[PDB]
């Protein structure tokens, strides 16, 4: 498609792609003890088990609004972890860092996790939002089973079954009916179901397969453009 | 249900319009989006991420919906000797030594 | 099938048109009601 | 026999979910067309999940882009011809300051 | 005994150490469980930040202070430093040098409270790297499969006795020191790896070294004694014996 | 009921000083700048943020799954994908 | 003493052992039920938890279990050196040791 061709993209004046020790002129010098009298620095060695209570914290006064829901519990500890893994994983050399990649990153969390107590942070709820969402939908298919009555899945993966069998019994030939020919089928099948969410099925013509629909239309008199003139 | 022909495409695709003079001069600017919802649309920020620790759980997730995906589930993580849940084959060692020891009878 | 939870907490201080948290992005929607 | 033919099938329940990955964000994408010419907050919602990661970043206040990005790229095409060619440092909060200082026999800390 | 103690449950060792990044400080103490959604008060009160800092903040510290405050009663805090501050007062009025004389000797016993308050803090790192060198309890310990069951150190209160120590029956220094500066403690140790448990006992007083008048080390180990326990092997290890330590190196005494 | 809630008055702040009325118009014009000034900085992280995100991502390098995108894949996903994994479930493991 | 069990609110009920043959068994069923946990009957008292999938991270989860089923009060310093399931059940025997002697939780 499209490459970035400058060859010097990456470059800066501390070297290539080095976005863990910016050159600056105040740069790090060294402390002698002889000749040292008095010395104001705030670094210490209290990151790694700042890092381990955060997490703690961090998972803990999470689940306190999960309300049990076990499979969001492991969920989101499989999230909280790709959080505290990003210096472990990352490009940057974060043991380089210019003045403690560990107690920046220590306080960055700290950050998090006041938020966290607080029930605002935004991770929070977002994952509310999408819990109830998945758990009205599967709610829905919950009430449909109990009615004796056939998903909307079900009936997909049912009709998928059927023209595996249709194609293959046609292949004789070739006896690899490989994944890619598999997920053309299924992807032609979802482009008509996806069509017929927003134009249902009436007839035999099936799923989306009206012309009159696509003839010219207005709007309902009880709900006129709100936003604009319309002529 | 009714599902239409197979062989057949929806006919948002068939559907065409044409153009005649005179042509209206305006250019649309941006995609008009009157109501912020878009239900049902996975994010295409799921696009070319690794392989990883997502794969293995929802894939435990989808087996124990049904009868033979529960029993490998228990099978691979009480029976098998790895230190990873995210199984990757570059060898077929533990493969042939395994028919090596069931065809010899 | 397994019957389901009912439903997740609800934050009882977020709401889809008087959003708890800030970004541009809510900014933008309102901007764009308005001209 | 039993031991393989369930670690196989496991091993391909895992990379048949990164199929499917794969697969359906290209069937998703067939909907997303001229990312020019969408509206900032409709672009946002086809990439569901970045309004969250910007508000974090708004809330904890860190307001200085692409700290929090391992590549900011968006930083390096900004910067092709600045003085100083710099990016900012990882996770580089606008708050924190890590300076000290010394005495010494001789002046000014030397 | 730690000064510095909040209603925080967790790292009551670390909580005068530890700089959090917050802002303001956590809704609710760290908890202990996990927690029901009513457990905790949505959108605390109204002045919530202000009084978590008050309780947080400015209630242990002056706990910290009343906990130790027999180390701040000597006649130089109590009757030269205000005395000397009452007599420039009288004359506040008369030129502003009168004012800073008079206030400088309270700000010189505000340092000296400050200071003979916070929680003794040895060089631990020093400690650490004393009992690892050591052959008897790298047996049964290593620092990657130790933990700490208990933790004890605190300060000595008033003279002590003045056969083993002399130097403190000085009228010069009494009128400074109300204490000798020493402290005592101990650490109740033990290994995930080994199952043995042992407890560290050691007494450090202040040193000179080297230079005329700084003292050398605030904290010197001239006593240092390990009971350790095993499944069935009770040993007793001396790392630092006071009656051949005490024969090389004296107490520095403190003065202001 | 003390002398302290004079500073309240406004009908005779001009036998005192004067000072009150002319200094706020500065205090509303300073927010004003403030707010143009501000606003700028911390909304304007948002095209990098939409860029990156997009369009940091190498072949030669792990593009590693984030917060968001761990709950969309596990809890957001879509009849579609669902139905996929178990028509692949299906057809290969079970069915061969 | 109550949490929610898959939206419902059950009493939570605490253990104790007090015996060397139930800390091991504890410990083996905790490490079970940890959904990350690999190879989990090839578990046994002498197995790394690093060679059944676990990390630093998983370490701290699982000393957060012990102190939801045990009602103890573990340290952070405490919860780094936990990478075997022989230092879990250490860890137990040193606690109720030392509440045994000195009639009072280690400190936290
Ligand atoms: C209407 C509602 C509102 C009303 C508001 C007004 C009301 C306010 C009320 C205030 C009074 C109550 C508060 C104090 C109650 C404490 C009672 C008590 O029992 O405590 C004992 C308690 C002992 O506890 P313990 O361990 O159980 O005792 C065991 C043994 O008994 C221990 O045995 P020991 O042998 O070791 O003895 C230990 C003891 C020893 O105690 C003593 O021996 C007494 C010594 C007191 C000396 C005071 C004079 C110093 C100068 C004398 C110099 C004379 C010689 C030279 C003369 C030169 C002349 C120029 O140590 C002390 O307790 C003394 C601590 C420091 C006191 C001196 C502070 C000097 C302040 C100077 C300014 C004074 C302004 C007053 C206000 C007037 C103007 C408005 O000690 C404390 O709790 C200390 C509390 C903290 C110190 C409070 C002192 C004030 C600090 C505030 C700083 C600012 C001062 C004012 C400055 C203003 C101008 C800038
Ligand atoms: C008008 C709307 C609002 C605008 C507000 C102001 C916008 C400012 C936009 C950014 C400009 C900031 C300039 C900083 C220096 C950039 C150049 C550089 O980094 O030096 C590298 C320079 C340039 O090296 P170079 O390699 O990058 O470029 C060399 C040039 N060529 C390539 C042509 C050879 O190298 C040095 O080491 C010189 C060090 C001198 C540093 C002088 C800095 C003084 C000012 C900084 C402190 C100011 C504090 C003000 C805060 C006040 C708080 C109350
Ligand atoms: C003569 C009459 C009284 C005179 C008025 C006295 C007013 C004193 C209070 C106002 C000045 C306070 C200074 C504010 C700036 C420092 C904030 C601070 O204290 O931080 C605590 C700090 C906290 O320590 P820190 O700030 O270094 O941080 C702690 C470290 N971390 C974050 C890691 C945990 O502690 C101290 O400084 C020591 C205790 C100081 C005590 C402060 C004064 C208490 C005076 C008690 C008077 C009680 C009688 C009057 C009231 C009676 C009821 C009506
Ligand atoms: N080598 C150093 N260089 C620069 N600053 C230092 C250095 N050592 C200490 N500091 C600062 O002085 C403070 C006190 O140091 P100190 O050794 O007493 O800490 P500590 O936590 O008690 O160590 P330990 O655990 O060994 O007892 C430190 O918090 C630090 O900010
Ligand atoms: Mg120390």
């Amino acid at each position: 498609g499209y490459k970035i061709r400058n060859k010097s993209i990456f470059w800066t004046r501390a070297g290539w792609k080095n976005n863990w020790h910016p050159k600056n002129f105040n740069a790090p010098r060294p402390s002698y003890g002889e000749f040292t009298m008095g010395i104001r620095c705030r670094n210490d060695h209290h990151s790694f088990l700042r890092y381990v209570q955060t997490y703690r914290n961090m998972s803990r006064h999470c689940k306190q609004y999960f309300l049990g829901d076990k499979q969001l519990e492991e969920t989101f500890i499989l999230g909280l972890r790709s959080l505290f893994l990003v210096p472990y994983d990352s490009q940057c050399l974060t043991d380089q860092i210019k003045h403690g990649g560990e107690r920046r990153f220590v306080d960055q969390l700290d950050r998090d996790f006041e938020l966290i107590s607080y029930n605002t942070h935004p991770y929070q709820l977002f994952t509310y939002t999408v819990r109830n969402e998945h758990l009205a939908w599967k709610n829905e298919q919950y009430e449909k089973i109990q009615k004796g009555e056939k998903t909307f899945e079900q009936e997909l993966l049912d009709y998928l079954d059927e023209q595996v069998l249709a194609e293959k019994a046609k292949l004789r030939d070739g006896q690899n009916f490989s994944i890619e020919r598999m997920t053309e089928i299924a992807l032609h099948v979802f482009r008509k179901a996806r069509a017929g969410k927003v134009r249902p099925a009436q007839d035999v013509r099936g799923p989306d397969g009206n012309v009159n629909d696509f003839l010219e239309q207005r709007r309902p008199f009880e709900h006129p453009n709100p936003t604009g003139v319309t002529h | 249900l009714q599902w239409g022909s197979l062989a057949e495409r929806p006919m948002v695709d068939r559907v065409m319009s044409t153009s005649t003079w005179p042509v209206p001069y305006y250019q649309r600017l941006f995609k008009a989006y009157p109501i912020r919802e878009k239900k049902d649309k996975m994010s295409l920020l799921l696009s070319d991420i690794d392989i990883d620790d997502t794969n293995w759980y929802q894939a435990k997730d989808f087996l124990r919906g049904s009868f033979r995906g529960r029993q490998i589930v228990d099978y691979v993580e009480n029976n098998i000797a790895s230190n990873t849940y995210i199984l990757i084959q570059q060898d077929v060692a533990n493969m042939a030594k395994a028919y090596v020891h069931d065809i010899c009878g | 099938m397994k019957k389901p939870m009912a439903k997740a907490y609800e934050h009882p201080y977020n709401s889809e048109h008087h959003p708890l948290n800030f970004s541009a992005v809510k900014i933008a929607e309102t901007f764009h009601d308005f001209i | 026999l039993d031991d393989i033919e369930n670690e196989l099938s496991f091993h391909a329940a895992i990379w048949l979910n990164a199929y499917a990955d794969y697969t359906m964000f290209l069937f998703e994408l067939e909907e997303y067309n001229d990312p020019n010419d969408y509206l900032m907050h409709e672009n946002f919602d086809f990439f569901r999940g970045l309004e969250t990661e910007l508000e974090e970043l708004t809330e904890t206040h860190n307001y200085i882009p692409g700290a929090k990005d391992d590549v900011n790229l968006r930083g390096y095409l900004a910067t092709q011809f600045a003085w100083g060619k710099k990016v900012i440092s990882f996770y580089r909060h606008p708050a924190d300051d890590f300076k000290c200082a010394k005495a010494t026999k001789n002046m000014l800390g030397r | 005994q730690m000064g510095f103690s909040s209603d925080n449950p967790y790292n009551k060792r670390w909580e005068y150490k530890w700089k959090h990044s917050y802002y303001t400080y956590p809704r609710d103490y760290e908890h202990t469980e996990v927690r029901k959604p009513q457990d905790s008060k949505d959108v605390p009160p109204i002045y919530f930040a202000y009084y978590k800092d008050f309780v947080d903040r400015w209630l242990p510290g002056m706990n910290m202070w009343w906990q130790r405050r027999h180390r701040i009663f000597d006649k130089f805090n109590v009757y030269f430093l205000p005395g000397m501050s009452l007599f420039f007062y009288q004359f506040a009025d008369l030129a502003l040098g009168f004012k800073i004389m008079a206030a400088f000797p309270l700000f010189l016993a505000y340092t000296r409270i400050r200071d003979k308050t916070l929680d003794p803090d040895f060089k631990e790192t020093y400690l650490r790297d004393m009992i690892y060198q050591n052959p008897e309890i790298t047996k049964y310990f290593n620092e990657e499969t130790i933990h700490v069951l208990d933790y004890e150190f605190e300060y000595l209160p008033g003279y002590l006795c003045p056969e083993k120590f002399p130097e403190y029956q000085n009228k010069t220094w009494q009128f400074f020191n109300t204490d000798t500066a020493q402290a005592e403690g101990f650490f109740k140790f033990g290994d995930v790896e080994s199952g043995a448990t042992m407890t560290l006992k050691f007494k450090t007083m202040p040193i000179p070294g080297k230079f005329r008048y700084q003292v050398g080390e605030p904290f010197y180990f001239y006593d240092l004694r390990a009971e350790i326990k095993c499944d069935g092997v009770y040993k007793e290890v001396v790392l630092v014996d006071e009656k051949e330590s005490l024969k090389k190196i004296r107490p520095f005494l403190f003065l202001i | 009921i003390l002398d302290y809630l004079f500073l309240l008055d406004l009908n005779d702040d001009l036998t005192r000083k004067a000072v009150f009325e002319q200094v706020i118009i500065f205090i509303f014009i300073y927010c004003t700048m403030n707010f143009l000034a501000w606003s700028t900085v911390v909304e304007l992280i948002w095209p990098t943020h939409f860029f990156n995100r997009r369009h940091s991502s190498s072949q030669e390098f792990i593009r590693f799954r984030t917060y968001t995108e761990v709950l969309l894949k596990i809890s957001a996903y879509n009849d579609f994908f669902y139905v996929l994994n178990n028509y692949y479930y299906n057809q290969k493991l079970i069915l061969k | 003493l109550t949490q929610y069990v898959e939206g419902q609110i059950v009493n939570r009920n605490q253990l104790t052992l007090k015996k060397q043959e139930d800390i091991e068994q504890y410990v083996l069923k905790l490490v079970r039920g940890y959904f990350r946990t690999t190879n989990k009957q090839g578990l046994n008292i002498n197995s790394v938890l690093q060679d059944h999938g676990l990390d630093e991270f998983d370490s701290i989860e699982l000393a957060m279990q012990v102190e939801e089923d045990l009602g103890y009060v573990i340290s952070a310093e405490t919860i780094p050196v936990l990478n075997k399931v022989k230092h879990f059940v250490n860890y137990i025997n040193h606690v109720e040791q030392f509440k045994a002697e000195n009639g009072k939780a280690p400190i936290a």
